[PDB]
């Protein structure tokens, strides 16, 4: 078989040969499936069974059907994720022989209507919300230090001043400081055709933070091809609701204050004025841990920041180093 | 004298502990322990606050963030030591 020998080793030698090529873009899987029966690959690798969200950035602009590329992690090596029509065509051919798949059913009724199934089992229509497949991040990915109050009011960036004397002292080789006065909670890129763009066009979505909040997308994803998490100042996440559902997905750092009796002097430390809002800032701040980590997944119960600082370092000390 | 003394603080143990118990089981420790972690706490974060206070973006980062450091630099603790030592002499 000449056809199979002349070629198979065509991804082997191309993976290899430009060893130092410099990784681009990103992407977010949503489902690993194997590939023992869904190998279609010249790598003659496994499969893709990554996970969900799977940490991986890739440039490789491969032929129209795959995408040989690279996986961040301890070790260096090269990998291989499926071009998104690829994903798209499959997640469907997974379920393509999937007998009544349309509508007739096995349930001893063979020969009520018959009929291939109705094309609509396929992508035709797939319209829940014309949600794509894997979604690009930066090159690296994003960071929110959520807490212990809403940002900006006395203690609550105070407690992340003190945080980001150390984490520029580790950076400054690493640093990427930005300080964003926009709300990315209140924005969402997943505009119906066209977001704003103009200023004076006279239409019912110009006088829009939309213009000046995308703007930003730009400040972060590709611009941070240089490796860096890119911290911000961000007054928009209270909350790890609103910003984990676009392709942002950022690094969301929870700064625990354990039960809520220590804040009370942290607080009313300063005595007169900062009960301003009184209840959120020791509301706001157990409506947080309401929810379960997994976005703010990292957690940061910890006294004087000798070693409270060490969990942001040791969480980088890993990551930096395993995402080249 | 030595045999009734011994018996005495036998029957006064056995009921300090069956009180303890008591204690215990209705719950009083928790007060202390609940108690302590709380100050622990508020000599921590507190003391955090208050690192941040001389992040400075009138002159005192010069000196004061090195009054800290030599504070718990465990030289600000020998001296001390040596001084108490000094002063018992």
């Amino acid at each position: 078989e000449s056809a199979r020998r002349e070629v198979e080793s065509q991804a082997q030698q191309q993976l290899e040969r430009a060893k130092h090529k410099p990784v681009a873009f990103a992407v977010r899987t949503n489902v690993s499936y194997c590939g023992v029966l869904d190998e279609e690959c010249p790598v003659q690798g496994s499969g893709v069974n990554f996970e969900a969200k799977d940490f991986l950035h890739i440039k490789e602009k491969y032929s129209n059907d795959w995408w040989i590329g690279r996986l961040v992690k301890e070790g260096g090596d090269i990998a291989f994720i499926p071009s998104p029509q690829r994903l798209e065509s499959i997640r469907l051919k997974q379920e393509q022989k999937a007998r009544r798949s349309g509508n007739p059913s096995s349930l001893s009724d063979i020969g009520n209507r018959r009929s291939p199934p109705p094309s609509l089992a396929k992508q035709k229509q797939k319209q829940a919300e014309h949600v794509p497949p894997y979604d690009v991040v930066p090159s690296m990915r994003p960071v929110v230090l959520v807490g212990p109050s809403l940002k900006g009011y006395e203690v609550t960036d105070m407690m992340q001043k003190a945080l980001f004397d150390f984490l520029k002292h580790r950076f400054d080789g690493r640093i990427s400081i930005t300080r964003v006065t926009a709300d990315l909670s209140l924005a969402k890129r997943s505009v119906l055709n066209n977001p704003g763009k103009r200023t004076i066009i006279e239409r019912s979505s110009a006088r829009s933070s939309i213009a000046e909040v995308q703007s930003e997308i730009e400040r972060i994803f590709e611009l941070a091809k240089s490796l860096q998490l890119v911290v911000l100042d961000a007054d928009t996440i209270n909350h790890p609701a609103q910003l984990a559902k676009t392709s942002l997905a950022p690094i969301i750092v929870f700064v625990k204050v354990s039960s809520p009796k220590v804040l009370q002097r942290l607080i009313r430390s300063r005595g007169k004025s900062q009960m301003k809002h009184l209840t959120v800032q020791m509301m706001a701040y157990d409506k947080l841990v309401q929810c379960p980590p997994e976005s703010f997944d990292v957690i940061l119960d910890e006294n004087q920041l000798e070693d409270a600082c060490e969990h942001l370092a040791e969480y980088l000390e890993v990551y930096w180093r395993a995402t080249h | 004298s030595f045999f009734v003394l011994n018996l005495v603080l036998g029957v006064l143990s056995g009921e300090f502990s069956k009180e303890r118990e008591k204690a215990k089981a209705r719950g009083d420790f928790q007060k202390l322990r609940e108690k302590q972690q709380l100050e622990e706490d508020l000599k921590g974060y507190l003391d955090w606050i208050t690192q941040a206070e001389d992040i400075d973006p009138r002159w005192n980062r010069f000196c004061r963030r090195k009054c800290r450091a030599a504070v718990k630099s465990n030289v600000f603790y020998w001296l001390v030591i040596f001084l108490v030592f000094l002063n018992t002499l």
